[PDB]
RNA sequence: AGGACGACAUUAGACGAAUCAUCUGGAAAGAUGAAUCAAAGAAGGUAAUAAUCCUGUAGUCGAAAAUGUUGUCUCUCUUGAGUGGAUCCUGAGUACGACGGAGCACGUGAAAUUCCGUCGGAAUCUGGGAGGACCAUCUCCUAAGGCUAAAUACUCUCUAGUGACCGAUAGUGAACCAGUACCGUGAGGGAAAGGUGAAAAGCACCCCGGAAGGGGAGUGAAAUAGAACCUGAAACCGUGUGCU
RNA sequence: AAGCAGUAAAUGUGGAGCCGUAGCGAAAGCGAGUCUGAAUAGGGCGUUUAGUAUUUGGUCGUAGACCCGAAACCAGGUGAU
RNA sequence: GACAAUGGUAGGAGAGCGUUCUAAGGGCGUUGAAGCAUGAUCGUAAGGACAUGUGGAGCGCUUAGAAGUGAGAAUGCCGGUG
């Protein structure tokens, strides 16, 4: 049972939300793994190196084998020599790694329960903008009382909340959908509109 | 890539229930009169690869 | 959690052990490969089963068998499994499918005699073995292929 | 830059395989004769593949 | 093959919110205090680290001309379906075979299927081909004439961006007048080399000296920032000194 | 899984496919048993539960595969100043 | 508390140090960052501080993540100087 506010932070009235939704004890293993798993997915990956292959030149052998009184040298871009190429250096490559879907909800759950056991869930009876607004909606978060960072969920995309909150430091709008792990643990505070809290709840 | 498997082994020998492989018996080619009967009633029945076999050759059959 | 507070599980993270990085470690210079030889070689070694010249075990077995091209494989279903079926269902291949008792169909539904059906049950399958189809009429249920 | 004029038959490449199995590239060539027919309503002498001179498909002038 | 009109896009651009004071300092963006804007808190610059100083950003607007894309007319072209079983037609030196090769994941093998050279060489809808020798049956197709978008590959290049990519022995060979200097008959091989300062304010003048170089004076926050002029390690070379 | 949607994301969707739940036999096949055998004997391999997905570490295979070094081989060029 | 072990090459096992980058948190800096230099400091080691001079704008710390992560030798390569 959690109570809903208005924007005003009057008391609108009384929602439930599911206890294995937002009850469930945190489980840190898999929670750990969705974010080690999230922040890998972000990687681009985009380094190289030239290898002695890779490198201009050096097709010949320096200097003859013998005689000289010289070390044995084959190519002016061996890896012991200035300007030759890297021995097994970064390549591009992808650092993207995939987990069981149960447990990439069991992550989610993880994070949202966390959220309502810090109380940092607060649910809102809907966020009404006409057009984008920083400063009412800036009004809006200190009525809340609202910390420095803070996720606000709306059920479906809201042009003039995302609009509004976009320039405020601290404060992303996300939708039921587009709830993840890094998002939900990052913010101190989530804001849910009602209708997004029970979207949660039906996909989770 | 994938590995390959070893076609000769697997056209040489089948995989149990607990993960042995069955082996056919050397031996059984020619050459019968040098043999005796006992020995040539014995060497038809199957054995299986050894453990130290297995050591070596493990790898050429994993998807076997 | 917390992104300034993360931690691994215990027992989930083990760090790489690192050749070549002096003497304390217990892998500098040699780096486990210990003194010379083919295999102190970088790509040194041999091929998995080569026995260095002695004929290989592979090669001193015998080859044995055929593949028969129409070889049939039946996805077999053992009496305990039928149990979940409430007694008086008809069970059917495709019922069993979506039951999840079998997953890959194959040639056709097997039912075999290992373990007891406590409940009665009309089966219909490609296949029954011998005391499957015995044991589905002590129970009064009927065996139809 | 030798072919029939008709079927534009020409050498192909293969191989000469040894008992042994040893292979060494070699080369079937048509079996072409210089002969002469109407080209373009006046007779000119070109070569012609066998095959295309049976059953006298090429006249010869 | 064309034409007309419209729309969109590309190739210049335009507008675009909000900060002052104090302290330290050479300088404020810093700190401190009090404010403000945000559909703009991307970024760069500015005498130190700036959402509100500048260039911008969000958003909004703009094309004489050229090009591309597209829509609608116009234009151009053009009959579409049945029923019948007598006759005719339905791709020949072709299919196919032998021999020698090759290609099929398949090394001539039991080798189907498909190509080439040589040589021989069909049938014709009661036809012909295939179903991995081959035959029968059955089933599926209809060779020996062509055309065909998309889904796919790649990037010399352009535009806008991104990086738990490099940061001057790294990253391109090449951050710099580099495929240069240099080397070679030639093909070809192939470097080294970034950093004054915020601003040049780049040392008027005086003194020693042929000059170089230096000592003052002055500029500057600093010249122990004075020109490959940030910092300035070690090797190595000196001068002096406590103990020996 | 590819795909599809999504911010080059998480993720959602996608059950094709993969592995396991049954083995034994060359195979036909049979099945908690099967194969061998004339055998209902003996014996072999099985039965009398735990797997599967992702990932840290170790090792292996395929890739140059820990780094440096031949004499050589082949292909295409450049040379009779 | 009691007592027992602790030389070590190839090699196996474990626990750590330090470097660069990233995320999050919390900090430092023209009233002087990093670097460098010096010292009679600290820890069982790898190593960590502190003060002073120089320097002139960036840089620690905690936790987790990722590596071009550690040099005394290769008749190693390049530079400098004997
Ligand atoms: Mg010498
Ligand atoms: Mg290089
Ligand atoms: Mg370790
Ligand atoms: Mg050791
Ligand atoms: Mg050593
Ligand atoms: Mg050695
Ligand atoms: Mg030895
Ligand atoms: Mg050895
Ligand atoms: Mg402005
Ligand atoms: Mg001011
Ligand atoms: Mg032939
Ligand atoms: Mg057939
Ligand atoms: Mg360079
Ligand atoms: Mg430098
Ligand atoms: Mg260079
Ligand atoms: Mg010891
Ligand atoms: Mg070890
Ligand atoms: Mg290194």
């Amino acid at each position: 049972n959690y109570d809903v506010l208005k924007l005003d932070g009057t008391k609108s009235g009384s929602i439930e939300l599911s206890d294995a939704v937002f009850g469930i004890e945190p489980n840190n293993s898999v929670l750990f793994e969705a974010i080690n798993l999230q922040r890998a997915s972000l990687r681009q990956g985009t380094h190289a190196v030239k290898n002695r292959s890779a490198v201009s030149g050096g097709g010949r052998k320096p200097w003859k084998q013998k005689g000289t009184g010289r070390a044995r040298q084959g190519t002016i871009r061996a890896p012991q020599w200035r300007g030759g190429g890297i021995v097994f250096g970064p390549t591009p490559r992808s650092y993207a790694y995939k987990m069981p879907k149960k447990m990439r909800r069991l992550a989610l759950r993880s994070a949202l329960s966390f959220k309502a056991q810090e109380n940092g869930l607060t649910v809102v009876d809907a966020f009404n903008f006409e057009a984008p607004k920083t400063k009412e909606f800036k009004n809006v978060l200190s009525t809340l009382e609202q910390p420095k960072k803070v996720l606000v969920v709306t059920e479906n995309e809201d042009v003039n909340v995302e609009l509004s909150a976009r320039n405020i430091p601290g404060v992303q709008v996300t939708t039921a959908q587009g709830l993840n792990v890094l998002d939900i643990t990052n913010a101190d505070s989530l804001v849910i509109t009602e209708a997004a809290a029970k979207k949660v709840e039906e996909v989770l | 890539p994938k590995m390959k498997t070893h076609r000769g082994a697997a056209k040489r020998v089948k995989r149990t229930a607990s993960g042995q492989l069955k082996r056919s018996r050397a031996f059984t080619s020619h050459l019968f009169a040098n043999k005796s009967t006992k020995q040539k009633r014995q060497l038809r029945k199957a054995r299986l690869v050894s453990k130290s076999d297995m050591k070596r050759v493990k790898q050429l059959l994993a998807y076997k | 959690m917390k992104l300034h507070e993360l931690k691994p599980a215990e027992g989930s993270r083990k760090e790489r052990n690192r050749v070549g990085r002096g003497v304390a470690t217990g892998n500098g210079k040699t780096s486990g490969r210990g003194h010379k030889g083919q295999k102190a070689r970088s790509g040194g070694g041999v091929r998995p089963g080569f026995e260095g010249g002695q004929l290989p075990l592979f090669r001193r077995l015998p080859k044995r068998g055929f593949t028969n091209i129409n070889r049939k494989e039946y996805a077999i279903v053992n009496l305990d499994q039928l149990n979940k079926f409430e007694d008086g269902t008809e069970v059917t291949p495709a019922l069993l499918v979506e039951s999840g008792v079998v997953k890959n169909e194959k040639s056709g539904i097997k039912i075999l005699g290992n373990g007891s059906l406590d409940k009665k049950l009309t089966v219909k399958a490609h296949k029954f073995s011998a005391s499957a189809a015995e044991a589905i009429d002590a129970k009064g249920g009927a065996h139809e292929v | 830059g030798k072919q029939c004029f008709v079927t534009g038959r020409k050498a192909s490449t293969g191989n000469r395989r040894s008992h042994a199995l040893n292979s060494t590239k070699r080369r079937w060539n048509a079996n072409l004769q210089k002969v002469r027919i109407l080209v373009d309503g006046k007779p000119k002498k070109v070569w012609v593949s066998a095959r295309a001179l049976k059953s006298g498909k090429v006249t010869r002038v």
